[PDB]
């Protein structure tokens, strides 16, 4: 059957595969989640120490596509980080023409077309990369998108993606996130995160973390150790 | 074969056998749209379903604006859905600057549909495996309805259904016009919702479908409120 | 048999697996082994050299791109210059535009965009080469990786080439000492590691090895086959 | 009708408790008894002028009861309940790949691949172990007609050491049909173990929200 | 080709019944038959542990070493296993037959694009002839049981003197047994495999050119 | 036991399994088809020698030029296709006069070298221009010239890798030739030494019996420029032999 | 395998679709050329009148300029264009240089152009092979034969296309330094070594001459009934 | 599936003899018998020159033109050289069986990518497969040499007139000879053979998948 | 371990080498020149089959003494019997040496290898050839022993004595066209290895290697 090698063809039964095998691509990725909460977003990701020689703060899968925004990937982390060139560029192309810091919703759109632009034509593949956006504004609210390899774009309350999505989602969702409040949410994205990792299947992880909201007056950063070292000993705890 | 897996190449029958996979790539969504027509407005219906509880339900839509009186419902491909509403929004707010006036509905629908057709006579990129339908209200002619395919027919309707009960949905839906009184704005709404609903088997809620409406007092295009779909449901339930 | 699905990059597996990029990330097997690690006040490279005759010179596998970083290839020698000429043009065109050395991280953040273009597009192969670089900035020491497939690490130490996992393991049982290491003994400790990957008859000499060592106060500098012997006499022996 | 499919839902759940049970234990026990077996000094002989049996037909210058070779049908006998194990094995777990093979589609065909590669794996161990059923028989009737054809004719000795001939060829048969029993029942657990998952989940959801 | 009203009638009412009869295959009989070799595989004759128990007395005079042959019968058990299973099989081979004429009316007319439908419902029904030619195997070799059973004991009262047919008269019994018992369970397995198929593959068999 | 699929062969730009981009590859097998070319470097300087081989006699020895001038300090020989070798001399002597005029000197033959290396390599395509052959070049060439660092010779092939030798033979028979060369070769042989050492390998090699014709002859010293052995000297040296 | 594209290498090595352009040069029509001393002859079959054609139209020998001329065995419609191309470069480079173009500067151009169609994929190397003939500022003759391939050689005397090898056996035999002495024994031996290979010998060779300072001449009919008529009597 | 820690260790322990046994074949025992073999075939009595002298007497009474047999012996010279060859042949194919295993277990899982290794993996299994095939063949032979001569010497001893029954047995008997030779001969070139693909791809073999790469994901 | 063991497999590999290459030289020239030597003698080419023609001694009807076969037949199959076993012991030492000489298993460059392939379907081909000869032989006899004995059994059947006397012939001019492929199978062997020698000693060639 020829109709998978190529995203130009259709199947007979109406199905573009190499969509759903790029799709496949990020869950051989490590598993990534986000959960929105009342005061913002706050990222989360299982960054597998792969050797001890690499550096700690390398490989990182949460970039920062603009100042309000932040990024989190699962897949090809080489297509992850063209994504992010794009988004970036995007972000700054809307500040210098229209004038302000782009919604997020309308980031996640502009990203989504160019990834699904992929998709139509034979002589370029689909990325192999879906990912995560969170910004906080005071008009706007805490949003998170997620992107998928095909371009689809929705907003979600809590989201995962990778190896490990499922479980993370049935735990994201015995959560009650709406009410919630960020430095909470820091904890129990570590212990989802602690609970969903294989210790068998990987031998090891360092979690990474990321937030936006009020706390940080609408900016996207990287944890405080601090805080990362509190969340990681609850997560140890509770997992038992 | 190998007649198939272009778009280009014919059949030995002059078929173009991908285009019609393209077809049946919108009823792979599992989703049904319907379109029903009035005398003095036009709605659209489509269900709505939330995979996961997490999505936020505000985000996932099938209806969108593609200019202050025109409203469009997309069944197919999300991502290609979203792609030709953009195209169509740009298309409007082109003709609005080059021509001085709202673009008709139709002529919307023209330019989509030969879009759609310079990408299946093209090689290298595929049809968008979506379905477009939309209702406006044009002065002259009064409400309309229209629906894009894959393969470039734009053709107008009274009523029209698409997705995986579309046949079902339109041998309903024939019968109704078949019997002709006329359509109001709450008939035309309910003859939608009941046809949906028929078909589906689902005896809706008001989260599982999202309508939109056109009506000659009020042209711009809205979505209806659960609140307004569930008032409808309701009369639809007690007669 | 799944000979389909290896032809092209821009063909997607039914497991989610590019596999000419994994074929290209093979390449980099082939080559001689390289090693490289950092202190606190310097990076160093080593290679081992492979000559094509006794009558032939060794290979050039340390290059300089500006004073502030080097590289050292392993996989083919083809794609290490174009990829060097590149590097040497983006820190020459910052050196003129800022009058600021290039950042490391940046520059291998341009290597791994220039190398991400041709694996998700038809036509040029992946780069079928691997790259060591290092690097003294404000920021201070730095070794980064590059694959074939363009994603780029950051590394206290690293090997590459053929028979590296030798060397990567010795490294990773030193790699604690490394830290506080004068550059002698720094390079030492690399050199035993690439001597982990020659074969037991072969030995360290001073043909076929290459030392780079950049730092605060030394610029990058490749220490030749005579330049390498007060840094190869301190070694002991095979063990 | 959803009866059928809960019948037969029922019967593929037993299916695979039985599978993963002999997995678990079945297999390995075997792996170890047949070992055993083999490493046995019963099958493990160093002479077969041992093995050799007595024909009673007088030479020329009407046979007494030319009886079988008493070591070989001993062997024989404790052989073919492993036969026939490992047969009623490779047949189980055969089913239970049959009913994993999801819907026929024209995309995701791995999983289902793999499922053929074990297949083909499965296939040519139950052609192997029913040519070992066919061969004892073989070795019962060729015997026979051996004994009668030199009892018909005593003066030829040729068919004397056909009978012997077949007798120690069934002995080292034996002892290669052992070895063959073993690193089938090996073969099948490293295959089936490795690839388990997809064995179990050829294919899974890869529709998503593309659609 | 002018229909007649009459021959329209008589063509119509074959597929009607013909479909008829598939829905009925498919949805009651079929859960039905693995029930029954479920139960008829619980059932003790079936599942003797100790072959040797089968091996039936054959009474034919030991040769006094240097008078006539009395009626031998065949052996009750692997008789009566045989009546209990050849009604089953010539059952499948006709149900078979049933599915693959039911398949072939739902085949379409050809035209050049659309063919995943038909590629799936050949594989279908390939996978149907595999079947029916395993079960005719199986008829062979219920058939050819008799007629070696009977040579055996023939060739073992001609030639008293060998013992060897003898004891190959007890293996052809022994290997009845196993071979009938593999019978029932691959019937059953055919069976549920049938239902697998067809049952999964359903849409694309009944609707193979889309709509 | 034969496995021959190949599969990946044909096509560059398809990494084959293990990553060994096969079309490269054979064009380095390609060489092997040109005439045998032999370069041995000296203090006293550098020397090049080739067999012509002469298809008919009506042909004249003359037009066949497997040995060339990139500039006077420069020269070259060439085994495999002509053609493309006539492209890469033209590269190397466009790089000469461009860098004298640029810079008011002569350039070093590893520079050279790597300025016709640049063009092998794009083969590749990863510059967007039309005018560039999609096949690698089927050619190797050595490189002999005195420089700043004095004689030098440097080998290139189709991959556009290049390496100092200080003996180097391409070509048919460049295979044992090599080891002829290696037993041969010291570092302190004159140039004299190393012309009849050559002209010996390249006898054996040859399948008709050497004469002035068959073979083409220079040398680079450094007082010197590029220099053809005439047919006088040839036949001098041959018959010294 | 290794044959549909001029691009790809073989296994060794070989380019074949260059070498099957080099086999189509062989199905075209002979051609032969020699130098003389003070003359270079160019000879050419003619393949068949058909007596309903004229004869003007066909004609395989052409003047490039007034002091270079060529001859082509294979494909007519690419000799036609390579002719062209060849004609428009000598007026472009006595243009450029103001000075006339030396017979290896036109065989140059000719084979860098059939080079320039062998290297990449999408254009197909023509199907000729040409004798170019001229004379020198100095005043030597000069003779060089290209190919599809697009290497150029300088020939004392040579032979395309079909019967090349058996014509070029006999003139390897024939040529010397007593034939070229005479130019009517120039122009005997080209029409002998044609004759070699032809049907007939007045009617199918069409033949031309350039002397040291003059434009290229056809030789007539009649001229050429002469020339056989010697050297038919000389056996 | 849950597994017992007396699997595991059966398993485990079935594994290590396995891969043992084999590196013990491949460098121990396959040239010992390549010695042994070419030993055999350098002794005389593989390399007898006159197969007439092979010929054992037949002593059938020959018809007077116008008494029962006595004990007709085989060969003598082609039992023994039988008793000589038949164990190398269940040897070879016992040690295919042990290599046949040893692989089966080498290769990886499935999986879509890095296949080259397990393609000359599953090549090595059929070429040996082939061998094992090859080696049935010559017991097949084996058997079908003692049939024949049985049933020609009892059609010649029933068909005393006949003589070409006679020369039938003499010829069965050369022929045996001549393929046990090649028997043997074989056997040594399938035994180098053996070795000679699995050295020279043994990397391959042992290691299908290869060293871990750093990660594209 | 064992680079004993791999010296032990060399040192047969290179006797293997040195003994195809004396063969080659000396060995498949000489058996051409034989073969086509016996092919021209009388014996083998013969003008009239009832010159073949054996006596059968059996009586007509209007028990028999000893039937004797063909001698001359006998004694061409003397000849034959040594020329069949030669050169297919010859045809299995070339076998072997060129499977020796297969190289490691690589993704590509494998038409030194396809060069391999082909010369073993020849060899192949000859080898099944061959071992046909040696197998009609033994048919033949026991042919002619089974029509003997049917004409001894039944005397007025004439058909079997026309069989036996059609089977003598028939093996004549088959012993007369296997001498001749004996001749062609040494000749064809020689030339396919002679020819493509380069590659089947040497299928990668030299690693020139370089690119890395």
């Amino acid at each position: 059957t020829g109709y998978d090698l190529s995203a130009s063809t259709f199947s007979p039964d109406g199905r573009v595969f190499q969509v759903e095998y790029a799709m496949k691509a990020v869950e051989n990725s490590s598993t990534a989640i986000g959960i929105r909460c009342k005061d913002g977003v706050v990222f989360g990701v299982e960054k597998l120490v792969l050797s001890k020689l690499y550096e700690e703060g390398s490989n990182k899968r949460l970039f920062n596509v603009d100042r309000h925004v932040g990024m989190a990937v699962a897949g090809l982390l080489a297509d992850a980080r063209s994504l992010a060139d794009i988004a970036r560029e995007e972000a700054s192309n809307f500040r210098s023409n229209f004038g302000y810091n782009i919604p997020l919703k309308h980031l996640a759109d502009r990203v989504a077309m160019y990834v699904h632009a992929y998709t139509l034509y034979s002589a370029v593949r689909p990325f192999g990369c879906s990912f995560m956006l969170g910004s906080y504004s005071v008009n706007d609210g805490a949003q998170l998108y997620m992107i998928d390899p095909s371009g689809v774009s929705y907003g979600y309350w809590g989201c995962a993606i990778g190896k490990a999505r499922q479980a993370a989602k049935t735990e994201i969702e015995k959560l009650q996130m709406k009410e919630m409040t960020c430095r909470d949410i820091v904890k129990e994205v570590a212990k989802i995160i602690y609970i969903v990792h294989d210790e068998v299947k990987d031998k090891a992880f360092e979690l990474e973390l990321s937030w936006v909201g009020e706390l940080t007056n609408g900016r996207h950063e990287i944890v405080p150790k601090d805080i990362r070292e509190e969340a990681e000993k609850y997560a140890k705890e509770s997992l038992k | 074969a190998g007649f198939d897996r272009h778009i280009t190449i014919f059949s030995p029958e002059g078929r173009l056998y991908q285009v019609e996979y393209a077809f049946k790539a919108i009823n792979q969504g599992g989703l049904t749209s319907v379109a029903v027509r009035g005398k003095d407005c036009a709605v659209i219906v489509t269900q709505k379903k939330v995979p996961d509880k997490l999505l936020d339900s505000s985000t996932v839509t099938h209806l969108f604006k593609i200019t202050e009186n025109i409203g469009c419902v997309m069944t197919g491909m999300t991502a290609d859905s979203r792609s030709q509403v953009q195209r169509a929004r740009y298309e409007a707010a082109n003709w609005k600057y080059k021509y001085g006036y709202e673009i008709p509905v139709d002529m919307l629908c023209k330019r989509i549909a030969d879009i759609s057709q310079v990408y299946t006579q093209n090689a290298e990129m595929r049809p968008l495996g979506c379905c477009m339908i939309l209702i406006g209200i044009d002065e002259e002619q009064g409400p309309q309805v229209y629906k894009c395919d894959p393969a470039g027919y734009y053709c107008g309707f009274k009523a029209t259904a698409a997705g995986v009960k579309q046949t079902e949905s339109t041998s309903f839906l024939e019968k109704k016009v078949k019997k002709k009184f006329d359509w109001t704005f709450e008939q035309t709404v309910e003859t939608a919702i009941t046809c949906l609903s028929t078909v589906l088997s689902i005896d809706f809620k008001p989260s599982e479908i999202e309508v939109g409406v056109v009506t000659v007092e009020n042209p711009k295009f809205r979505i209806l409120t659960e609140a307004e779909i569930d008032a409808h449901l309701v009369a639809l339930a007690e007669r | 048999f799944r000979n389909q699905y290896d032809n092209d990059v821009t063909v997607w597996s039914p497991q989610g697996r590019i596999h000419q990029i994994e074929y290209a990330m093979e390449a980099v097997k082939q080559g001689s082994a390289t090693v490289g690690l950092k202190s606190k006040t310097h990076a160093v490279l080593v290679a081992l050299k492979r000559a094509q005759s006794e009558l032939a010179a060794h290979q050039k596998k340390i290059l300089h791109v500006d004073n502030h970083i080097g590289i050292s290839i392993a996989g083919l020698t083809a794609d290490a210059r174009l990829l060097c000429n590149f590097m040497r043009q983006e820190c020459l065109d910052s050196r003129f535009v800022f009058d600021r050395p290039l950042p490391v991280s940046r520059l291998v953040s341009l290597i791994g965009s220039k190398t991400q273009i041709p694996t998700q597009r038809y036509g040029r192969r992946p780069y079928g080469v691997g790259l060591l670089i290092a690097g003294y900035d404000d920021m201070g020491p730095h070794i980064f990786q590059t694959c074939p497939s363009a994603n780029y690490f950051d590394c206290r130490a690293m090997s590459i080439g053929a028979r590296s996992q030798s060397a990567r393991t010795y490294l990773e049982r030193h790699m604690s000492e490394f830290m506080e290491c004068n550059l002698n003994e720094l390079v030492k400790h690399g050199l035993r590691a690439l001597r982990e990957t020659l074969p037991a008859e072969q030995d360290l000499t001073t043909k076929n090895v290459s030392i780079g060592i950049v730092g605060k106060d030394l610029e990058f500098t490749i220490y030749d086959d005579d330049d390498v012997s007060p840094f190869l006499e301190g070694l002991e022996e095979r063990p | 009708q959803p009866e059928a499919q809960a019948k037969v839902d029922v019967f593929r759940e037993d299916l695979c408790t039985k599978t993963e049970n002999l997995l678990g234990s079945y297999f390995p026990k075997k792996i170890s008894e047949l070992d055993a077996f083999l490493k046995e000094p019963a099958l493990n002989e160093a002479n077969l002028s041992n093995l050799k049996a007595p024909l009673d037909i007088p030479v020329p210058d009407p046979c007494g009861p030319v009886n079988c070779n008493e070591k070989i049908v001993v062997l024989l006998q404790r052989l073919k309940p492993e036969i026939k194990d490992v047969i009623e094995q490779l047949n189980l777990v055969t089913t239970w790949l049959q009913l994993q093979i999801p819907r026929i589609e024209d995309g995701n065909n791995f999983g289902v691949a793999v499922q053929e590669k074990v297949f083909e794996l499965m296939t040519s161990l139950h052609t192997k172990l029913e040519g070992f059923h066919t061969q004892i028989s073989k070795y019962f009737s060729e015997r026979g007609d051996a004994v009668t054809k030199a009892a018909k004719q005593p003066h030829v000795g040729d068919y004397r050491q056909l009978v012997h001939e077949l007798d120690e060829a069934e002995y080292r048969d034996i002892r290669l049909m052992v070895m063959e029993i073993r690193n089938a029942y090996a073969v099948l657990y490293d295959i089936i173990l490795k690839n388990f998952e997809k064995l179990k989940k050829p294919r899974g959801e890869t529709k998503g929200m593309i659609y | 080709v002018r229909l007649s009203g009459e021959a329209r009638k008589q063509v119509e009412v074959f597929r009607q019944n013909l479909f008829q009869e598939a829905e009925e295959f498919l949805y009651r009989f079929l859960p039905q038959k693995i029930i029954y070799l479920n139960q008829l595989l619980q059932e003790d004759s079936l599942n003797v542990a100790d072959l040797t128990s089968l091996r039936a007395p054959l009474d034919i005079p030991i040769p006094d070493p240097p008078h006539k042959c009395g009626f031998l019968p065949g052996n009750e058990k692997v008789l009566s296993l045989l009546a209990l299973v050849k009604p089953e099989v010539w059952t499948l081979k006709e149900k078979c037959i049933l599915v693959i004429t039911w398949i072939q009316h739902l085949i379409p007319k050809i035209e050049d694009g659309n063919d995943f439908g038909v590629a799936i419902q050949e594989k279908v029904l390939e996978r149907v002839n595999a079947v029916k030619t395993k079960v005719e195997a199986f008829q062979t070799t219920i058939s050819k049981y008799f007629s070696e059973r009977g040579d055996a004991v023939a060739k073992a009262s001609k030639e008293t003197h060998v013992m060897d047919y003898r004891a190959l008269v007890h293996e052809r019994d022994e290997a009845a047994y196993g071979e009938l018992r593999a019978m029932v369970l691959d019937l059953r397995a055919f069976y549920a495999e049938l239902y697998h198929i067809i049952s999964s593959n359903l849409e694309k068999i009944v609707n193979p050119k889309g709509e | 036991m034969f496995l021959t699929r190949s599969e990946y062969d044909r096509g560059v730009n398809t990494f084959s399994p293990e990553g060994r981009l096969f079309q490269v590859e054979y064009a380095i097998e390609a060489i092997k088809l040109g005439s045998t070319a032999i370069g041995i470097q000296t203090s006293e300087g550098v020397c090049l020698a080739v067999e012509k081989r002469i298809t008919s006699p009506l042909m004249e020895p003359s037009s066949i030029e497997k040995i060339v001038e990139i500039d006077a300090h420069i020269g070259c020989a060439m085994s495999g296709l002509i053609a493309d070798a006539k492209t890469l001399i033209d590269k190397a002597r466009v790089e000469t006069q461009n860098h004298w005029f640029t810079y008011n000197e002569t350039m070093t033959v590893e520079s050279v070298t790597q300025a016709v290396s640049n063009l092998a390599l794009q083969f590749g395509e990863e510059d967007a221009d039309p005018g560039a052959m999609s096949r690698p070049f089927g050619v190797a060439l050595l490189f002999g010239g005195v420089d700043e660092k004095g004689p030098q010779l440097f080998h290139m092939d189709p991959s556009g890798t290049f390496v100092q030798c200080d003996a180097r033979a391409i070509g048919s028979a460049s295979e044992g030739a090599q080891s002829s060369l290696q037993e041969v070769y010291h570092k302190s042989m004159t140039l004299k030494e190393a012309i009849k050492s050559s002209l010996i390998i390249l006898k054996q090699v040859m399948e008709e019996k050497l004469n002035a014709t068959n073979i083409e002859l220079a040398t680079v010293q450094p007082g010197q420029n590029f220099h053809m052995f005439t047919k006088e000297e040839l036949e001098e040296v041959i018959k010294d032999i | 395998s290794y044959d549909r594209a001029i691009t790809v290498f073989s296994p060794d090595g070989h380019l074949f679709q260059v070498e099957y352009a080099q086999e189509a040069v062989k199905k075209g029509s002979t051609a032969v050329g020699v130098r003389g001393r003070d003359i270079v002859v160019l000879g050419v079959e003619k393949k068949s009148v058909a007596k309903l054609q004229d004869e003007r139209t066909v004609r395989k020998i052409c003047a490039l300029d007034d002091n270079v001329c060529m001859a082509f065995a294979g494909l007519t419609a690419d000799a036609r264009i390579v002719i062209n191309r060849a004609r428009v470069e000598c007026q472009s480079h006595r243009l450029t240089v103001e000075d006339p173009v030396t017979v290896e500067y036109i065989t140059r151009y000719i084979a860098s152009l059939k080079q320039r169609y062998t290297q990449s994929n999408g254009r197909r190397p023509f199907g000729i092979s040409a004798l170019i003939v001229g004379f020198d500022f100095d005043g030597t003759p000069r003779l060089y034969q290209t190919d599809p391939s697009g290497t150029y050689h300088a020939w004392k005397a040579n032979a395309i296309g079909r019967g090349a090898k058996s014509v070029r056996e006999f003139l390897e035999k024939n040529y010397t330094d007593e034939a070229i002495e005479t130019d009517d024994l120039t122009i005997k031996l080209v029409i002998k070594a044609l004759l070699e290979v032809v049907q007939s010998g007045g009617k199918n060779i069409e033949l031309a001459v350039m002397r040291r300072d003059q434009s290229l001449k056809i030789l007539n009919p009649e001229e050429i009934e002469k020339y056989v008529a010697e050297i038919e009597k000389e056996k």
